[PDB]
C-alpha cells in the first residue's frame, strides 16, 4: 500500500543552469554546422 | 454527486450543555487518509464561516469550544459548551469529488 | 499437505511419538493424474501446520533428493601442491 | 486578511444573463488559492456553481455546465460569474469565496485537493422577476 | 490472470490511472494451497 497522498515521481533541473548548458552546446554545434543558422532542440521521436 | 445527509434538522440545548450534530455522506470522502469534511457556522443574515477543516482541525480564530471527528462517510461535529453567540445554522461540506456539495443545515437554538 | 497419524500407537519404547504414517497426493508422470502415497517420515522431518503436517523444509527451501546410486562413504582425499610450492 | 465585495444587478428579467463581479481587496487573485461561487435560497442549502484558478482553468457543477461561465480579471483583481437563461428557480443569495488548497506536491501535476472556503463575502441577493 | 481496479478513483493529479490495485490467486509454499494476494502495479506493467 502507500502511506499518505499519491504523488507523481519527478526530476528537477535548474532553468538557469540548463539554459547556460544549451548555450554552450549551441555554440559548439555551430562550429560544425555553420554560423548564422538556427539550432532547434525538440522532444524525442516515438519508439520504445 | 456526493450527497450529504445532515441530522437533526433542529437541535436545541440550554446554555452550558454540549451539542453534537451529525453528517452522513452518501460515499467516502477520505482520500489517502485525509478526511475532506468541512464544517461551517452560518449566523442568520451572515455568510457561512469555516470552523473546522479536514473533518477535525480547528480553524485559526475560532474558539476552542469547537472540534470535529469522523472518518469515511460518518462524521460527528460538536460544540462544547454551546454559548449564547452560537445560535446559527450549521452545515457540512465535502471536497472529495466534484461538484462540491453541502448539507441540509441544522438550526442550533437556545433552550 | 500431509495427513499424518502415529505409525504405531502401542509403543512403550523411546520411538513412541516418532515415525509418522503420512498420506499425501503426489504428482506422477502425467500432469493430469495424481497418486495417493502413504509413507513413513520421522517426526523431525514433519511439522504440524493445523493432522495436517508439512515437511520441515517447506518453510525455507526446495529439497533435492540425493541420488541413491551415490555412496556417502568417506574416501581418502590427498592434497597435492602445484609445481613451485 | 482579504475581504470580498460583490456587485451586480439584484433584479434580473427572466431568461437574460446575470453578471456578478466580486472584488478582492487586501489579497491577490493571482495567488495559490481557488476562487468560487456559492448560492443559498429558501428550501435549498448552499449549492456550488463553480470555481476558477488564476491560470484560467475552471471546474463547474454538472447541472449548470450549459449556463454558467466564470472568469478572472488579473488587472482588476476581480472574479466574475455570467449565468444565462435565469429562471424563477434561480433566486438566491450569491457569495464569492476563497477556497484554500492543500497543494501536496507540484501544482503542475495537479496534486491539489480543495480544503475549506475560509473567506466569504457578504452576499448579493438576486430575485428573478419582471 | 489479474483482476485490477484503479487504486484511487478520487485522484485529480497526473497520477490518475497509474497504480492499479490488482488481485490474483498466487501460489504458496505448499503445492496443494493457494492464497489471494492484493498488490499495486504501475499501469505500464499491466495490459488488459
Ligand atoms: C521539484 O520542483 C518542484 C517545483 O517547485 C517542487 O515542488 C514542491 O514540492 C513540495 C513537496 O516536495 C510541495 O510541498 C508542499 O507545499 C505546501 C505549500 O507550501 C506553502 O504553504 C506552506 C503552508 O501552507 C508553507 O509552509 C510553505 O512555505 C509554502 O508557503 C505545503 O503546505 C506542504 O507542507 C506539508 O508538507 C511538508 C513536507 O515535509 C511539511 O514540512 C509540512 O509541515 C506540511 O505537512 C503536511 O504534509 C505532510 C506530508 O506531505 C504531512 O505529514 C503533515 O502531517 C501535513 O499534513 C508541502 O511543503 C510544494 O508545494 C511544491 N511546490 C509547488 C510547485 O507547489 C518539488 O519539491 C521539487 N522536488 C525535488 C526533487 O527537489
Ligand atoms: C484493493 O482492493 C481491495 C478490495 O477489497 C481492498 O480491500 C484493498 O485494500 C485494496 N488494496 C489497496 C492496497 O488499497
Ligand atoms: C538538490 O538538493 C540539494 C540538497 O542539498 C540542494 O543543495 C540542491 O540545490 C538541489 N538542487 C536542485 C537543482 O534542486
Ligand atoms: C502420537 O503420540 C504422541 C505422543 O506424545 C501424541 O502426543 C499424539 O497425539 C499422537 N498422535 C496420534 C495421531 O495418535
Ligand atoms: C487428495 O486429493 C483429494 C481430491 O482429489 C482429496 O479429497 C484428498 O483429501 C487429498 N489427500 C490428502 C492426503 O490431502
Ligand atoms: C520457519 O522459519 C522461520 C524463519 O523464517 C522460523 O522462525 C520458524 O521457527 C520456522 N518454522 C519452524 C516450524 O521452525
Ligand atoms: C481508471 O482510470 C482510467 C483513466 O483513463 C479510466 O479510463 C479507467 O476506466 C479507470 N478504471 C476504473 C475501473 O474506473
Ligand atoms: C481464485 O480462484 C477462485 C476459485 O473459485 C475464483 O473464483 C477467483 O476468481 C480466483 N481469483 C482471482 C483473483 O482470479
Amino acid at each position: 500500500d502507500i502511506i499518505g497522498h499519491i504523488r507523481q515521481a519527478h526530476c528537477n533541473v535548474s532553468k538557469a543552469t540548463w539554459n547556460e548548458t544549451l548555450g554552450k552546446v549551441v555554440k559548439q554545434l555551430r562550429k560544425h554546422f555553420g554560423n548564422n543558422t538556427i539550432i532547434r532542440f525538440a522532444q524525442s521521436s516515438g519508439g520504445d | 454527486d456526493i450527497v450529504l445527509t445532515q441530522s437533526p434538522a433542529s437541535l436545541a440545548v440550554s446554555l452550558g450543555q454540549r451539542a453534537t450534530i451529525f453528517c452522513r455522506a452518501s460515499d467516502t470522502v477520505d482520500i489517502s487518509g485525509d478526511s475532506f469534511m468541512h464544517w461551517y457556522q452560518q449566523k442568520p443574515g451572515q455568510p457561512p464561516n469555516l470552523l473546522i477543516y479536514r473533518a477535525s482541525n480547528l480553524q485559526s480564530g475560532i474558539p476552542a469550544r469547537f472540534s470535529g471527528s469522523g472518518s469515511r462517510a460518518d462524521f460527528t461535529l460538536t460544540i462544547d459548551p454551546v454559548e449564547a453567540d452560537d445560535v446559527a445554522t450549521y452545515y457540512c461540506q465535502q471536497s472529495s469529488e466534484d461538484p462540491l456539495t453541502f448539507g441540509a443545515g441544522t438550526k442550533l437554538e437556545l433552550k | 499437505t500431509l495427513q499424518c497419524t502415529n505409525y504405531t500407537e502401542k509403543l512403550r519404547s523411546m520411538m513412541k511419538g516418532e515415525l509418522k504414517n503420512c498420506s499425501f497426493n503426489m504428482t506422477t508422470e502425467l500432469r493430469d493424474k495424481k497418486q495417493k502415497v502413504y509413507s513413513l517420515f520421522y517426526r523431525l522431518d514433519v511439522v504440524q501446520i493445523n493432522k495436517e503436517y508439512r515437511l520441515i523444509n517447506c518453510n525455507t527451501s526446495a529439497i533435492t533428493q540425493a541420488c541413491p546410486k551415490v555412496s556417502f562413504e568417506p574416501i581418502p582425499i590427498h592434497y597435492c601442491a602445484p609445481a613451485g610450492f | 486578511q482579504v475581504q470580498l465585495q460583490e456587485s451586480g444587478p439584484g433584479l434580473v428579467k427572466p431568461s437574460e444573463t446575470l453578471s456578478l463581479t466580486c472584488a478582492v481587496s487586501g489579497g491577490s487573485i493571482s495567488s495559490g488559492h481557488w476562487w468560487s461561487w456559492v448560492r443559498q435560497s429558501p428550501g435549498k442549502g448552499l449549492e456550488w456553481i463553480g470555481t476558477i484558478y488564476h491560470s484560467g482553468s475552471a471546474n463547474y457543477n454538472p447541472s449548470l455546465k450549459s449556463r454558467v461561465t466564470i472568469s478572472v480579471d488579473k488587472s482588476k483583481n476581480q472574479f466574475s460569474l455570467k449565468l444565462t437563461s435565469v429562471t424563477a428557480a434561480d433566486t438566491a443569495v450569491y457569495f464569492c469565496a476563497r477556497n484554500a488548497i492543500l497543494i501536496f506536491g507540484v501544482i503542475a501535476f495537479g496534486e491539489y485537493y480543495f480544503c475549506g472556503m475560509d473567506v466569504w463575502g457578504q452576499g448579493t441577493t438576486v430575485t428573478v422577476s419582471s
